[PDB]
RNA sequence: UUGGCACCUCGAUGUCGGCUCGUCGCAUCCUGGGGCUGUAGUCGGUCCCAAGGGUUGGGCUGUUCGCCCAUUAAAGCGGCACGCGAGCUGGGUUCAGAACGUCGUGAGACAGUUCGGUCCCUAUCCGUCGCGGGCGCAGGAAAUUUGAGAGGAGCUGUCCUUAGUACGAGAGGACCGGGAUGGACACACCGCUGGUGUACCAGUUGUUCCGCCAGGAGCAUCGCUGGGUAGCUAUGUGUGGCAGGGAUAAACGCUGAAAGCAUCUAAGCGUGAAGCCCCCCUCAAGAUGAGAUUUCCCAUUUCUUCGGAAAGUAAGAUCCCUGAAAGAUGAUCAGGUAGAUAGGUUUGGAGUGGAAGUGUAGCGAUACAUGGAGCGGACAAAUACUAAUCGAUCGAGGACUUAACC
């Protein structure tokens, strides 16, 4: 829809970078612990990026402590404090859904 | 779109059939549902065929019908489907952006009602 | 109290100066005019009649020509009634435009909800399915009729018939924002109806 | 989303290894617990020589479901599999080691000394 | 299950009542000079009343 | 309830439990109000008013019941053919088989047990839920409406604060008021999270075909597998039961005699419940009591002694046609060239994930480049290219009486 895309246009932010599914990121997170606002490094690789403008949002699968942990954020959150690509990863599809039945050397992704 | 009392594939095989039949005899006659799916499938073969490429060309042949529209003579070779659309239908819609077919209402036939219609190139 | 029509555009979201994210419905509310005021010494209640959108004449007829004519307009697709507003506000062929309310009014959205067609006891009345294995021959049926002694069956025994099409009031939506060029509110949540529904926006009853 | 029969591994110290749900609290009809909600179990496997034995009956705070948490800030987050710790009548662990990752919920809902011993806290 | 009673004349003439045809919307043609349905192909000219063919 | 009687039913009134769907009573389980208390407080006990809403999930047993586990504000008791089998189940009971104990000489039988064992029916009428057609409503129309009347909704926890205050020797620990946040339930919606998505994209096996290669097609559950648009959706999201007002119940009073006192009552004033009537949401003028407002069309022709009749029209509507936001069909709504109604076309978008062809590297499987490529149902915007041509049909002319202006 026209007059949606022009409502939210001024919310689009434009420090996103250019990143596809396969791509290990680092999203500085901003986290209201408390009273102070702190910034959590939360770095795995993006499992999903779905929807369109204001709406799409991407997916970050990291093994914590043994435990496979997905987060799951607006692309445009100001909630973001900076997104950085680390690396680039070689795949063959748009949703790594398969990453989450794999377990390390299986869950590997290809550097390109 | 429409399901025309038939499977999926029964439906695109159908479909393959009429699209093939408007390419080749240029006016058929059939059923309102059928014709109304028909200018669709049709339309878009053309516009492939208006396209002239080989992917175009790739992407009817996996479409339209193996089937002899005629026998021209030069030793006689035959004409395929697939060639009168993209040597002959294709050309002649040239300078015309959509619209290659029309329905005339013909009226109910006898042993079911259904309503009948002409569908043609034009 | 005031009150504006305006069409459902569709859903999306805004995210808050705190930093949530709220789903808004966008209404567009352009060409709405004041087109009769009711008086209790005229119609005995007082009312003011606003004409939403802007309709080719061909579709309107001469008696709806006239009455369009009385405030200086041109025919208008809705017509809707608001009462309990102040009649000193509202002239006659007077735009009422979508900065008559601002971010943080709570507003009551009213319209028809989506129709779905013929509907069962299980999505109509949200009853139970019978046992779907252990031998059961009943899955998605409406249950008893009733009791024998009243050789009849009561007068709201629930059942399968037409399901959605009805008016529907969602109380206290909260205006997130008011685009006074683009004739748009964004209002928390979501209204009644398909895309391109009519909605009447007023001010809370609560 | 937890609910009665639901199993769940134990991310603690405590003798207890897999618990079984025999209520969820907080209401007559409550159907499902989520991420910091508070769980009447069972112990179904416990380790040998451990505090909490097997077929005991023991409250425990979910610390990370399968079915995240939606944050307000519009994320989500998800674990792979459903982790609960053992808890006194106050809001403090059986055990003193907490095992694999948690949810931040829990310091909302005032599971502080769990949030102190975890790991990783997202 | 099954009919109770038989059903009379006059109740079984009344359900009756909607069940009939209606007349085809049909219209003279100037070409032809005969009935042809609106919005089909006149056979008598042997085409569309207007387009000609 | 256990019974008594044998009045309806033996040319059949299906009988236990469960499921589904409830509805009613109040002798009230919870929540609301209140009196007494052997009521300090916190808890209780008991009685009165109160039926608005609410009143859990498991283990065992065919069970009902009951015991138990874990909750809950609470896990009420009853009626409706011990409600509900032309709605379901069929474990039990109440058939033919078989066996045990027991009784019987026996055939067989049971204050008993055990394993197994055909649940039919296309809805005529009323009834119930939806949806049309007709006529009515003293002219014919198009909208907007009032609300007689009806339906819906009605539940409730915990925490913080007041306050460690009142109360109490301590232990413990409030009323009233203010705030936050839940459970269950309801309505709406798909932006989010997911589901589905059989004319979307990709991978892949076997075999057949397109003459062969390459590239494709058929069939194998949509062959299988990984994704997925629109739409439809809950487990997802938004919102609701807010706060009131009026009159009352039990109860508490004020003034106050009868009855120099006393007395809430007789006259007369007030307080006072989740209940009543409003308020909130929805339907609603066939409300034949057929309402109201705004606007439109006007008083035509020929007959009928007479009343009236019929026959062209007005405003307007319909047939027919293109359809979807609507839909079983009717209906509804968007359109019909006074044109974006649908299809096509052109640009997009989601989605898929890198087409074919060609080239390069490799012995080859393959990889890389050209190039976020190609494809792309249903989504968006433009565009009159195709089809909505041309027609026809229906539809007022307004009765009388009286009053008031005039
Ligand atoms: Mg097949
Ligand atoms: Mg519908
Ligand atoms: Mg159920
Ligand atoms: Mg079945
Ligand atoms: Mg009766
Ligand atoms: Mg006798
Ligand atoms: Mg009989
Ligand atoms: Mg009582
Ligand atoms: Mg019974
Ligand atoms: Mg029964
Ligand atoms: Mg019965
Ligand atoms: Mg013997
Ligand atoms: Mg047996
Ligand atoms: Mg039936
Ligand atoms: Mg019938
Ligand atoms: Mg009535
Ligand atoms: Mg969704
Ligand atoms: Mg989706
Ligand atoms: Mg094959
Ligand atoms: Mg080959
Ligand atoms: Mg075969
Ligand atoms: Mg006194
Ligand atoms: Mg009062
Ligand atoms: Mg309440
Ligand atoms: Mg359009
Ligand atoms: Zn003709």
């Amino acid at each position: 829809n026209k007059l949606i895309d022009e409502i939210t246009k001024s919310q689009l932010n434009p420090d996103v970078p250019n990143f596809r599914p396969g791509d290990t990121v680092r999203v500085h997170a901003k986290v209201v612990e408390g009273t102070r606002e702190r910034i959590q490094l939360f770095e795995g690789v993006v499992i999903k990026r779905r929807g369109a403008g204001i709406s799409e949002t991407f997916t970050v699968r990291k093994i914590s402590n043994s435990v496979g942990v997905e987060r799951t954020f607006p692309v445009h959150t100001p909630r973001i404090a900076k997104l950085e690509v680390i690396r680039r990863g070689k795949v063959r599809r748009a949703k790594l859904y398969y990453l989450r039945n794999l377990r390390g050397k299986a869950a590997r992704i290809k550097e390109i | 779109y429409r399901k025309l009392g038939r499977t999926s594939s029964q439906r695109k095989a159908l479909l393959r059939d009429l699209a093939t039949d408007l390419i080749v005899f240029e006016r058929i006659e059939t059923t309102e549902a059928r014709a109304k799916e028909i200018r669709k499938v049709v339309e878009k073969l053309i516009t492939s065929g208006k396209k002239g490429d080989l992917h175009a060309r790739r992407q009817a042949a996996a479409f339209i019908r193996h089937e002899v529209v005629e026998v021209v003579q030069v030793k006689n070779r035959p004409v395929y489907a697939l060639q009168k659309l993209f040597d002959d239908v294709a050309p002649r819609y040239a300078e015309r952006q959509g619209g290659y077919t029309r329905i005339l209402k013909k009226g109910p036939r006898r042993g079911d009602g259904a309503p009948m219609v002409i569908i043609e190139l034009v | 109290t005031k009150g504006i029509l305006g069409r459902k555009v569709g859903m999306t979201q805004v995210f808050t100066e705190n930093g949530e994210l709220i789903p808004v419905t966008v209404i567009e509310a352009a060409q709405n005019v004041v087109l009769q005021k009711k008086t209790v010494e005229t119609d005995g209640y007082e009312a003011v009649q606003i004409g939403f959108e802007d309709k080719r004449a061909i579709l309107s007829n001469k008696p709806e020509q006239g009455h369009v004519a009385k405030a200086n307009t041109t025919p208008k697709r809705f017509i809707r009634e608001f009462r309990d507003v102040n009649l000193d506000e509202y002239e006659i062929g007077a735009e009422v435009k979508v900065d008559v309310f601002a971010e943080g009014d709570i507003i009551d959205a009213t319209g028809v909800s989506k129709g779905k067609g013929f509907q069962g006891v299980i999505k109509r009345h949200g009853q139970s399915r019978g046992p779907m294995a252990h031998g059961s021959r009943y899955h998605r049926r409406p249950g008893s009729m009733g009791p024998v002694a009243p050789n009849r069956v009561f007068k709201n025994k629930l059942l399968p018939g037409r399901m959605g099409g009805e008016q529907i009031t969602i109380q206290n939506l909260e205006i997130v924002k008011v685009d006074v060029e683009k004739n748009v509110l964004l209002v928390k949540g979501n209204v009644p109806g398909a895309k391109k529904a009519l909605v009447q926006i007023k001010t809370a009853t609560k | 989303m937890i609910q009665q029969e639901s199993r769940m591994k134990v991310a603690d110290n405590s003798g207890a290894r897999e618990v079984l749900t025999i209520k969820v609290l907080g209401g007559s009809g409550r159907k499902t617990a989520n991420i910091g909600d508070v769980v009447v179990c069972t112990v179904k496997q416990a380790t040998p020589g451990g505090v909490v034995k097997k077929g005991e009956v023991v409250k425990a705070v979910i610390v990370r479901t399968k079915s995240g948490a939606r944050r307000q800030d519009g994320s989500y987050i998800k674990f792979d599999e459903n982790a609960c710790v053992i808890i006194r009548d106050d809001k403090s662990p059986r055990g003193t080691r907490i095992f694999g990752p948690v949810a931040r919920e829990l310091r909302e809902n005032n599971f502080m000394k769990i949030v102190s011993l975890a790991p990783e806290v997202l | 299950a099954v009919p109770f009673r038989r059903t009379s004349k006059a109740k079984k003439r009344k359900r009756r009542t909607h069940v009939k045809l209606q007349l085809p919307g049909m219209n003279e043609c100037s070409n032809c000079g005969e009935y042809r349905l609106s919005h089909h192909v006149c056979p008598e000219c042997g085409q569309y009343d207007g387009k000609d063919v």
